[PDB]
């Protein structure tokens, strides 16, 4: 009786913010978007076939270098590719082989890793004995790991299954901050190219977007209706695409706080493991787990190619920082850098 | 008309040249049919391209398509129409075929070999037997049967060494039946061997599943259907035609077996025809694989 | 403990509600304004030449 | 060839790392993984007990040359249908079902007994879109203290439709067929159903005997046999 | 991270010594391992190499048919059978670690040294210096400037030339790899560049650590040539 009153105050706000909506309803993104000259038709090839995993990969992250790269499997294994070769510039034996998550440094010297062990393990690359160590094992979550990127050498933000979020530092070893705030279990994050903000996608089908100096929710978005496990922002930053189990992808707005975009076909089911974009933010790569990723328009909503070449489903995808290449690595044993 | 090195041996002189034109036809087109099923079904699949035994298949396949449009070509140029060429051409057609027939029986070898691992070391057969390893057989097999096709093209044909000539293979000797009998029977008595062991170790697997409280046979039973219809098959494809070379070579030599030597001589079309089912329709992956292609 | 986790959430949905909120137009303009300010600078739009590619082989 | 020494020498660092990779690879693959999958209070411990915080445990133990890695994965209390595919590949799951918990009930979530939300754990393991042709050493703890139970208490309170006495081996056999009525998938997976006792080196031994059988059938599905 | 060697001496001509240098601090098994020789009032020559996990051996030309080079990578020695030694071998011994990959810093560590004495009885990449003594002034900017007869850039962008530098009664020290990069340890005031055959290396701010005796090496192909050492000396 208590609380179903504050309900009724705090759905009334909801439809404050479907208020808000109607603030944000003048037009769509493809009134604006028409009479537009399309991207046409794409044939990007693989170029490499990165073969030294033995189960299936789960994570990929390219280097800010645009050529090292990084990829954890489902064996007890991360190994760090050169891509421009096809060598393997290292191979960490890792102590839990459950790892769902890593991610490569800006600086290059650590690179991250988590999974069902509840641990973001680091690991220095650059060092004086010359082998990589283990340089900071980061426990404390409880929910299993999903996602980890890397701000600095000291700060990164792990998302983890027990509903919430957290920024750490590696030389404390503890959490500097919590995200508290999603109901399922947290799937996805992706922060910003300024820093200041990052969005994170859990099984509530809703993402919220949370500032690190803060530490609260700013904003929260949501349309799809089944567990959202991928995130990309726009490289302008204003923006953010998202990809689910519905085979959808929406492309929301900071700005707006709505959705402007769906991208999705009539022959599309088995949806979306993972999401980017190319530079400028024309292209949404989105690896489907019908094996396959799919370039759509970002702008047109309209599938530009495809990506089809795994054997298996496309876990994990990622393009570099200038943008020469976009790497996806899938449930077989192989990554495979398509150009 | 007499012995040492006569021409023009071929017995068929009545009406039965219609009868092998017809039946060589037939096995001929079934083979092609069949074995192209096969290709077709084995390439456009991934999960049947990556598992290492599907491309002995595959290899017992072209193994046998080669053999079937090659054997069947030079066949009826032979005993149809009555075509007399030189000896470097007959014996370019006869190395095609024996490379082709002696490839089909070294996939039914490596086949055998697999099947034998993956039931007498069964953690081990996932790290003994890899694409690339089965890749290396396959070539290593297939270069031995075209090197042993090719040996009498260029020394041990006995118009060149006088030696004995065979005269169901008039410009071979009868040093290269002796060889490729003993070739051929040595991979057959190592087919053998493997499809009984892997008959009795899965005899006293069900035989200890059923002594201990583990089970409820059902696996050696399966197997022992496939097995003897494997053998058997093996057995009245390849018992005959050995029987009749090794009668011509080591004993009476008389005028009639050259003419059941054409007959039994289509007994390789015969086990070109059901390799296909009894190596891939025994498969349940194959079979669910081309029952989804339709 | 209920009663502090609705507070909580009226409290952040109160603070979700009264941010502004920019229209579908200027955000969309701003987006195009970003494609095409880079739709040169991304090689994976247009099919990249041979000698500037570093992945041929 | 245009290496120069530095780049053939960073090629033959990434060919002594590609042999290690796959000296490992083959190292890993000696092992048997196993999941342990139940509802909590089955007593699975206990079976780590008879072999012999993170959100998964490895219980590795090995019987007759032959080393099985076991997950005890019941700690995570997560939503399962975003990690369970990283189990899709285990050699066997070895699902722990306590039989003296027929008549208890848990009345926190929803006030129905253990068995019903055990039976409703194995339905959504065995027909898992995964765990296809994994197969399942099914165990059934604490049979004496079913025993002792059921000498009260009969078998009624959980299933309402039981035509049958208070015998131990009759209710146990209809336990059996009940949970092994919830395949859907019985052409290509198998149930091992054991009765866990106090003997050593019998559950293990049921184990190691469910292992090799479900090994040599997946063997002769792979090499095209069956 | 220790590289000590033992086993020099004085020896006859033509006899045989051994010499063992023990690694440890580090992983040896990881590590490419080189042996460099300094003669008195000379500079340095390379003499053998293998890789890691003995899997290339390289000699140069008056160490081929001559030398052995092996390791023992689960007792982390390195060892160096000579057999028929000259006079042309009396020279001090540097055990090199070395390590290949994308990003790494090749010779990044020497030895103490030690000492072998004998008593009395090509198409390769030749690097230039023009001034082997140059006097030098604390506070200010210094330019050394290296040569080779080969042109250093290669296809895939680098351009394989080492900075050394030998502080007297002290191993030799990586200070730039690869013509752009700083090695480890090294402060911000050393820089380098060049353009495919001329090279400049700048010093600025000179300091009482500085002093020593500057070598340029090349890295494009076997076998390794050091340069004739310009030495700087304050005053
Ligand atoms: C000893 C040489 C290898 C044995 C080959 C046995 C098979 C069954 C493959 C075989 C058996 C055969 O009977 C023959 C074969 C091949 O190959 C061709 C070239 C088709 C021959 C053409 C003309 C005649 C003369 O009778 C015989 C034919």
């Amino acid at each position: 009786s208590e609380l179903d009153q504050l309900r009724q105050e705090a759905e009334q706000l909801k439809n404050q913010i479907r208020d808000a909506r109607k603030a944000c309803a003048d037009a769509t993104l493809s009134q604006i978007t028409n009479n537009i000259d399309p991207v046409g038709r794409i044939q990007m090839r693989t170029r490499r076939t990165l073969r030294g995993h033995l189960a299936k990969i789960y994570a990929m992250h390219w280097g800010t270098d645009s050529r090292l790269l990084v990829s954890a499997s489902q064996d007890g294994k991360l190994i760090i590719w050169d891509s421009y070769t096809t060598n393997k510039v290292h191979a960490i034996p890792l102590r839990s082989s459950w790892v769902m998550t890593c991610a490569y440094a800006p600086s290059g010297n650590y690179v991250a890793c988590g999974g069902l062990d509840n641990i973001c393990s680091i690991y220095n690359l650059k060092t004086r004995e010359g082998n990589v160590r283990v340089s900071r094992e980061l426990a404390g979550h409880t929910g299993y790991l999903s996602c980890c990127r890397f701000l600095d050498d000291n700060q990164i933000v792990t998302s983890s299954g027990d509903t919430t979020c957290a920024l750490w530092d590696i030389e404390t070893g503890q959490q500097t901050t919590t995200f508290t705030g999603h109901t399922g279990d947290v799937m996805s994050l992706s922060l910003a190219p300024d820093t200041r903000l990052f969005v994170s996608g859990a099984c509530d089908a809703s993402a919220k977007l949370w500032d690190v100096r803060e530490g609260m929710c700013r904003q929260t978005f949501t349309g799809h209706e089944s567990d959202i496990n991928a995130i990309c922002f726009f490289p302008n930053g204003n923006a953010f695409a998202t990809g689910s189990d519905d085979a959808t992808c929406r492309l929301f707005d900071l700005r707006a706080d709505q959705e402007l975009m769906t991208y999705s076909h009539d022959n599309i089911i088995c949806g979306i493991t993972s999401v980017s974009f190319s530079k400028s933010g024309r292209l949404l790569l989105a690896g489907y787990d019908d094996f396959n990723c799919n370039v759509w328009d970002a702008l047109k909503a309209d599938r530009a190619g495809v990506l089809a070449g795994h054997d298996n489903r496309v876990s994990c995808l990622g393009v570099t920082d200038d943008g020469m290449a976009v790497a996806t690595g899938s449930w077989d044993s192989f990554l495979k850098i398509w150009n | 008309e007499n012995f040492m090195d006569i021409e023009c041996f071929m017995v068929l002189n009545p009406s039965q040249q219609l009868a092998i034109a017809v039946l060589s036809l037939t096995l001929g087109t079934f083979t092609v049919l069949e074995n192209l099923l096969v290709l077709c079904v084995i390439l456009h699949s991934r999960s049947l391209r990556c598992r290492p035994s599907y491309h002995f298949i595959g290899s017992l396949a072209v193994a046998d398509l080669l053999g079937s449009v090659i054997f069947v070509y030079s066949f009826i140029d032979f005993h149809v129409f009555h075509r007399k060429d030189s000896r470097n051409v007959f014996l370019f057609k006869l190395g095609g075929v024996t490379a082709s027939f002696t490839a089909s029986v070294g996939s039914l070898f490596l086949t055998a070999i697999d099947r034998y691992i993956s039931i007498h070391r069964p953690l081990a057969y996932k790290r003994i037997v890899t694409r690339p390893k089965a890749v290396v057989a396959f070539c290593l097999m297939w270069t031995i049967a075209i090197v042993i096709a090719v040996l009498p093209l260029l020394g041990w044909n006995c118009e060149k060494l006088q030696s004995v000539c065979s005269d169901i293979f008039p410009h071979i000797d009868e040093t290269y039946l002796m060889f490729w009998i003993g070739v051929t029977s040595v991979l057959l008595l190592f087919i053998v061997y493997a499809y009984m062991y892997i008959l009795w170790k899965a005899h006293s697997h069900a035989v200890r599943m059923i002594q201990r409280g583990t089970q409820k046979a059902r696996m050696d039973i399966r197997l022992a259907k496939t097995l003897v219809l494997i053998l058997v098959v093996l057995i009245i494809c390849w018992g005959p035609l050995l029987a009749i070379m090794v009668y011509d070579v080591f004993g009476k030599m008389n005028k009639l077996i050259k003419t059941v030597f054409a007959f039994c001589s289509m007994l390789c079309l015969l086990n070109s025809t059901v390799n296909p089912i009894i190596y891939a329709l025994r498969s349940k992956d194959l079979r669910h694989a081309f029952r989804s292609m339709f | 403990a209920s009663i502090a986790q609705a507070r909580k959430l009226v409290e952040q949905l109160k603070m979700e509600a009264n941010i502004d909120r920019i229209k579908v137009s200027k955000a969309a303009a701003d987006l195009m304004a970003y494609c095409e300010a880079h739709a040169k600078e991304d090689p994976l739009l247009t099919p990249v030449p041979a000698s500037e590619n570093p992945f041929r082989e | 060839c245009t290496l120069s020494a530095e780049d053939k020498a960073a090629v033959e660092r990434s060919k002594m790392i590609d042999r290690n990779l796959r000296e490992d690879g083959e190292k890993a693959a000696r092992e048997v993984k196993l999941l342990l999958l139940g509802a909590g209070e089955s007593g699975k411990s206990t079976i780590v007990k008879q072999m012999k915080t993170t959100g998964i445990v490895e219980t590795h133990f090995t019987f007759k040359d032959l080393h099985f890695k076991m997950f005890d994965v019941g700690a995570q209390r997560s939503e399962r249908k975003k990690w369970i595919h990283c189990f899709e590949g285990v050699t066997a799951i070895i699902f722990c079902v306590a039989l003296s918990d027929y008549d208890l009930v848990l009345a926190e979530d929803e006030e129905m007994n253990r068995m019903h939300e055990s039976m409703k754990l194995f339905d959504s393991i065995c027909n898992n879109k995964w765990f296809t042709d994994t197969s399942i050493i099914l165990f059934l703890n604490k049979k004496d203290l079913f025993e002792e139970k059921i000498k009260k208490s009969p078998l009624t309170i959980c299933y309402p439709e039981y035509a049958g006495s208070n015998t131990y081996e009759e209710a146990a056999a209809y336990i059996q067929c009940q949970f092994e009525d919830l395949n859907k998938r019985k052409d290509t997976k198998e149930i091992y159903t054991h009765f866990t006792c106090s003997t050593d080196t019998k559950n293990v031994q049921f184990v190691f005997d469910a292992v090799t059988d479900v090994i040599i059938k997946n063997n002769l599905k792979d090499c095209g046999l069956f | 991270v220790q590289l000590v060697e033992s086993g020099g001496g004085l020896v006859q001509p033509g006899g045989s010594r051994k010499l063992s240098c023990s690694a440890s601090g580090f992983a040896f098994s990881s590590f490419g391992m080189h042996w460099v020789r300094q003669a008195p009032e000379k500079g340095l020559e390379w003499v053998a190499y293998i890789s890691s996990g003995s899997g290339t051996i390289y000699y140069a030309d008056t160490v081929k048919g001559r030398f052995t080079i092996s390791r023992d990578d689960p007792k982390n020695t390195l060892f160096l059978q000579m057999t028929s030694l000259r006079s042309e071998d009396t020279a001090m011994y540097y055990c090199v670690r070395s390590i290949y990959y994308y990003g790494s810093s090749p010779f990044d560590f020497w030895g103490q040294g030690t000492t072998l004495t004998v008593s009395s009885g090509g198409s390769d990449i030749v690097m230039t210096q023009a001034t082997s003594s140059v006097p030098v002034t604390p506070g200010e900017s210094v330019s050394i400037s290296c040569r080779s007869s080969k042109s250093l850039l290669h296809s895939n962008g680098n351009t394989y030339l080492y900075w050394f530098l030998q502080r007297p009664g002290q191993s030799p020290q990586l200070l730039i790899y690869r013509m752009s990069n700083l090695a480890s340890g090294v402060p911000d005031r050393f820089s380098g560049s060049g353009s495919g055959t001329a090279f400049t290396l700048t010093i600025s701010r000179l300091e009482a650590e500085d002093v020593g005796v500057y070598y340029c090496m090349q890295h494009l192909e076997y076998p390794l040539t050091f340069g004739a050492g310009t030495k700087l000396e304050l005053k």
